[PDB]
């Protein structure tokens, strides 16, 4: 055969898409607490 | 997963009746016709 | 240059089909047999032959195992082209295969159009025609010789001929059950025709002699042969109608391992007809002109793909309670089930659902056992009948949960269920392996 | 609910179909195989070709195995659609196929025109005929190119591809024998076609192209191919008369495990013309009109379905004296063979007889060897030939032993036999294994 | 699409071309059956078709796609509608009304 | 009759005198694959031989399998490997006036009906085998 | 969504457990009062879990 | 799906709890512990006669 | 996809990483040349992003506007316009995207 | 799709790819020091109005200090078109002075060659948008004006000025306004009867550093280099109409020298560059039986349209040596604008750079007249021979030619940029070069 293969029109072996999970995982849950009251928090337990 | 069977084959020839049948082991007396239904007894008779 | 082009371009990607190769396609290897021939012998038919009476023959042995059986019968057309429709196969009403005094199995008249609707295709369903019917508008007075082939589980293959050799103390016999009448032959519609003659009837048994050794070992030898039965309950239609969709749920009264269902939707009074008439071509005796009756099928042309004349808008098989699949329309069954499962093509009002991946093979692949089933049923939604048949625009040009008024008089319905069982042979003897 | 309510569903009758199972339908693996490519590559022709004309060709050593080889022709139209019938088939009078200067087989336009009507069929079929005739009412003067692929052994199948690569000291020839007329083409009846073109011809070898380890082992290894030959004699018909059953007793001159019989009864004058003329339609030039004669056929209707118009009553095949069959009714040979042992459709006059289960495939499956039956004979009862011909009428009423008055002119009878032999290559040189 | 890949991608033409080359006899016809209207239907005529796709896994169980084997990965498929149909909503280049 | 318009419900035709396809060959790597064969040769030989079906006039095939309508790899040509590959054809002279019968139904081998102008567009399909690849819960193709 | 329709809905992971699902509908009113009957329990035909 | 009872137009509830209507404390909502608790209304446009 | 509709889309997993998303519009102008004002940018009335199902982001029309406005600039500015408004006089029942 | 581009690679791709260093899908961002900015009105020392001197000392407030932004109310004294960037035109001058110490100087004129030749695109049109009125006012429209001063710590906060370091030192600007400004208080010679005084208020963004940075600036030497602005004004070698003027002009320039900019102007109107043609835009009424050859377009006094312009060619000469080649009054108009900036400069306008980039704050090369003895601008003037009242002549005319009003341009302005470091240390700041 007089031409030998030129290299042109290649391929990738074994290639695969981004992992997609079926599952649907959990949302993550926050790592920062809700700001809730500033300058009142935790109650004032008023006396008698 | 999808639920194991509280009838099965057992329902093909049930007691009409209420007084629990004398239960017939089925051990394949013919080699011919063999009747692939189930005994079906009552688990808590009236008694 | 040439073909040497391709050989050489040879990379990584031709690993998988031509490396480490194991086999070539240019040589073949053909496996050594056994001596075997195959003859065709008459049996002797025990009764009187005609319509509506019942014969039966005792297959003789004459050779080792028998496979194809064929039913010989002379009719001579009660009518001009165009008056009948496979009308050998309406003649033969139905057949019994008994073995040892078992009843192995049962086919009718019906059945035979059933499956070869579903089952057979193409010229093998043309030849089988020209076996049972008149096709080259044959006129009043013409006589044929038709062949009746058999469809029980050995006359299907080689490889199920029944060991009438290691049967020697039972007896193989086959009931055959002529019909009262047979549509364009004895009787036009409900008119009986002067002069028709009573069928001229015989039973050939095809015979395979087998060699010194095969025949021993077949004679001996305790033999389990996987075999295909045919359940089969004929009952009436909610019937359709042109103020409702009527709907039916029918307890299906089966067992065994069943590889599919197989039904239909019929005019009792009409040979093959599983759809309404119509003023349409071939839809009705006079189509296409002023003289249409919608009350009497083209009888020749009774069979048509025109699916607007089918009845079953929808249909599930549920098992104990619960959907087996979901609820398809009539042209699935009628259509895609036997496209994927068959490979042919399927007249209007013929359906077929498959548990099985090549239901018409002989090899088992996936069947509903419903000896498991404690209450199966198969739930038939039929479409509403408010076409007038006479006027062929308001069939033509009609929905698809609408069909003829003249569908109402399809009240017939059959359902037919095949299945497996196990023929056990031993020391001379045999019967159904499972009752059921 | 769903396919899970089918698996839960399991019992005794299972353990039969899927316990200790051995398959799976799930999971195809496929045979890696040897690397090779497929070339179509042109023979040349010795001699001119043209219309009686002997011409051959030599295959050339170009690949190393062959298979498929298909003769290109080129013809044009004497006369209108509806005057030719299968013109390329015709023109193919016969091909002998010699290897080492000896003969290994020998077909003829009258074999490829039965075997076409035995054992091809539906689309196939029809994909044939488009390349051997005019099929969309083409006008005179039409030309085209049309393909005659050849069916000798190893034209069928890769499996039988000769060994041209192991024959290194023998030749391998294909001889072609062109009719001296072809009707529509240079002849319309009788008369010769003025101006009728010469046809061109093209002959082509598809070759196989091995890679280095297979090539190798083909060069060097002996090799048995088991393969078929065709047998053929053509002989005078005891022509039916008006007036009574002709009957005759062929001895037949077979040899070799033979897998089926085949033949026809026909007019040699009209190329497949295996049937009767009539006035009915398609039967006869002008059938159903004014202008219908039945001395002519429909060319491009040539072949029909319809028995009444073929001549055999009767036949059976006596083995040394010895019935072989019980003796079988015409259509016997026309539609139940070919039902039970092709799956296709067979026309009128064209009769089949298998000695074998499959005889339309490669694996011998039963034979009768006729190298071992001092007298072989076919015995024909012909049917009456009484009816009026033209007169439509008195042929499609007509009864089981009759047919048309013109069915006396099928006087020459077509007997032709397909066995088994073994092809043999050794040390670069081959011919078969058995002389007769 | 298998896991976002393409795997192979299909035509109205492919489907027209692939039929005219490898289906026949009634397998043919009752294709032409589940794709068209054969028994000369008039205007206004409503039929279900059928479009069976033929992919490998789509024409035998041999290749069946193992969803099971595919715990990370979806099979999608993704369709584009003509926009015209002959006969149906369009006459050659006419719109049908 | 308009012949600018098909019956649409008979659009398909095995009628080859409107088939446009002269003659073809497949070239690679600058030289033939093949000698060059009628159109009639890839409409109605190939399907033939590889097939068994009845393939429509204008629709063509050429096989590099002996059995391609199955599953079982039966022979393929691996264009991965071919740095040039070429199909080759040949049309027919469309001078036939479509409008006139006869000189359709009469007419010779290398031509055709002048409609047949419009026939401008042309899809060439292959198909091929490649890797399907499943594993630990993933896959995709081993040949990208 | 629209008359005849088949849709369907896989349930996010939004939180640990669910409860109640409601199904929220917009329709007008093709004729005037007392023409309706529990038109949007009419709507749907079915739901399968 | 928390109190079983009908409630006329113009009087609205949103709960933080399973049972609102009765004594057990299901779930609540801790403004004691949330920085700025916000209603937010979008009204109807009064446009009819 | 209409007038006053909420949509939405899943992003398929087809590469590894993603940037740049464009939405498509195909609008008609009910009126000549002008009477419109960015109306695709309008017709967006808002964008949500929602990652796992957990709120991450949110756009409005009104934000695509007061961003414009205040970070884009020159032909950058400009070239946004022509992909969101006719700007070369169009007239009423001309089509873009 | 996108993996078909992935395969194609070979070693063509090694260069650009291969032991990759780098990505860009993945951004590591810097953690920076914690600080905050104000703005802050400071007060005006003097008395504001017309053609007043005022000053201000920058207040304590904050750490750093960055950009200044002088605010400017004035009246429209006439229609539309009267005026031209108004506030530019009024902040005269501003001087800049730490510890006593001058270390630069604005000129309005500065500010207006800056802008022409530096600031560009949306950045210069907002820029107008603060000095003037761009929207078609009319008389009596009052409008707040902000002129961003563009000292060096004006234009980034790279050379914030550490005041927090200069405990000891006061920073002060000193500010000049204009006795007069176009179409606000005067109309060419004439005085607006009725004219507002301007309202004034300088304020300054401060940067608060937390305590580990504003310690470090507190207490560590800093050496900031920063751009100082080099002016003279020089007569114009002033064009004719019968020939060329020529002009060779010693420049007292010192430093790293970044670039010369220089321009011819009309000093009766702020920012004229180019003479009056009866073309529209080019004066008064141009284009039309009204136009005045003598009086500018107000609003439209800048233009691109180089026949207007009176630099024919120019040259640098050092120590006898030339530079560079003789070039072309559009090379240092066009030319040198778009290789070192990359904006449009208005006619009339020139700019010669030293530097690769002298738009930005990296040096990256300078000229240094401290060690230059004759640094000498050598300009060629085009010959005033078109009669500015027919569009005809000065449109279709030849390259070496101008207006015969192209002779009104009789100020020159010529600017310098250099490098220069501002010592900070123990408390006090200064220059490292005089």
């Amino acid at each position: 055969q007089p031409r030998g293969y030129a290299g042109l029109r290649p391929y990738e072996k074994n290639y695969e898409g981004i992992a997609e999970a079926d599952v649907s995982a959990l949302q993550a849950r926050y790592l920062d607490q809700t700001r809730g009251r500033p300058r009142t928090g935790d109650g004032d337990t008023e006396p008698i | 997963w999808i639920g194991v069977n509280t009838q099965g084959s057992s329902l093909k020839n049930a007691n009409y009746d209420l007084r629990a049948d004398p239960i017939i082991p089925k051990a394949d007396v013919g080699p011919w016709m063999m009747s692939s239904v189930d005994p079906n007894i009552y688990q808590k008779p009236l008694f | 240059a040439g073909g040497l082009s391709q050989l050489v371009a040879y990379g990584a990607q031709d690993v998988y089909l031509t490396g480490n190769p194991q086999i070539t396609f240019f040589k073949t290897v053909y496996r050594r047999y056994t001596n075997f021939a195959i003859e065709s012998i008459q049996q002797t038919i025990n009764g009187s032959v005609g319509f509506g009476n019942k014969v039966s023959t005792q297959i003789s042995r004459n050779g080792d195992l028998i496979t194809d059986i064929v039913v010989e019968f002379v009719l001579t057309k009660g009518g001009n082209g165009g008056t009948t429709y496979y009308p050998a196969e309406e003649l033969l009403q139905d057949v019994e295969l008994e073995i040892g005094g078992q009843r192995i199995d049962k086919h009718y008249n019906d059945w035979f159009r059933t499956y070869d609707a579903l089952f057979r295709m193409n010229d093998d369903r043309y030849n089988y025609r020209r076996m049972t019917d008149w096709v080259n508008n044959e006129l009043v007075g013409a006589q044929k010789r038709f062949y009746v082939p058999l469809i029980f589980f050995f006359n299907q293959t080689p490889g199920l001929a029944l060991p009438l050799i290691a049967l020697q103390y039972h007896e193989v016999k086959l009931y055959f059950t002529l019909a009262s009448q047979v549509q364009g032959v004895n009787y036009n519609g409900s008119s009986a025709i002067a002069g028709a003659a009573q069928p001229t009837m015989s039973v050939w048994v095809d015979y395979i002699f087998l060699d010194t050794q095969e025949r021993t070992r077949f004679a001996q030898l305790p033999h389990e042969y996987l075999i295909e039965q045919l359940q089969f309950t004929g009952s009436e239609t909610a019937t359709p109608s042109a103020t409702t969709q009527a709907s039916q749920n029918i307890r299906l009264n089966f067992n065994h391992p069943t590889k599919y269902l197989a039904w239909n939707f019929n005019n009792p009074t009409n040979y093959g007809q599983y759809t309404a008439l119509a003023n349409i071509p071939g839809a009705c005796s006079g189509a296409g002109t002023a003289a249409a009756t919608v009350t009497t099928p083209d009888y020749g042309n009774t069979g048509t793909y025109n699916e607007q004349l089918a009845v079953l808008d929808s249909a599930k098989i549920q098992l104990n309670g619960q959907d087996r699949f979901a609820t398809r329309k009539g042209s699935y069954f009628n259509k895609v089930q036997p496209y994927q499962s068959i490979g042919g093509v399927t007249p209007a009002g013929v359906y077929l659902y498959s548990f099985a991946l090549k239901p018409a093979g002989r090899q088992p692949s996936g069947t509903c056992n419903f000896s498991r089933i404690d209450n199966a049923t198969l739930s038939l939604t039929y479409k509403t009948c408010s076409i007038d048949a006479t006027s062929p625009a308001a069939v033509l040009g009609n929905t698809e949960t609408v069909t003829a008024n003249t569908a109402t008089l399809l009240t017939a319905l059959n359902i037919y269920a095949k299945n497996y069982n196990v023929l056990r042979i031993m020391s001379g003897m045999g019967g159904l392996a499972y009752a059921n």
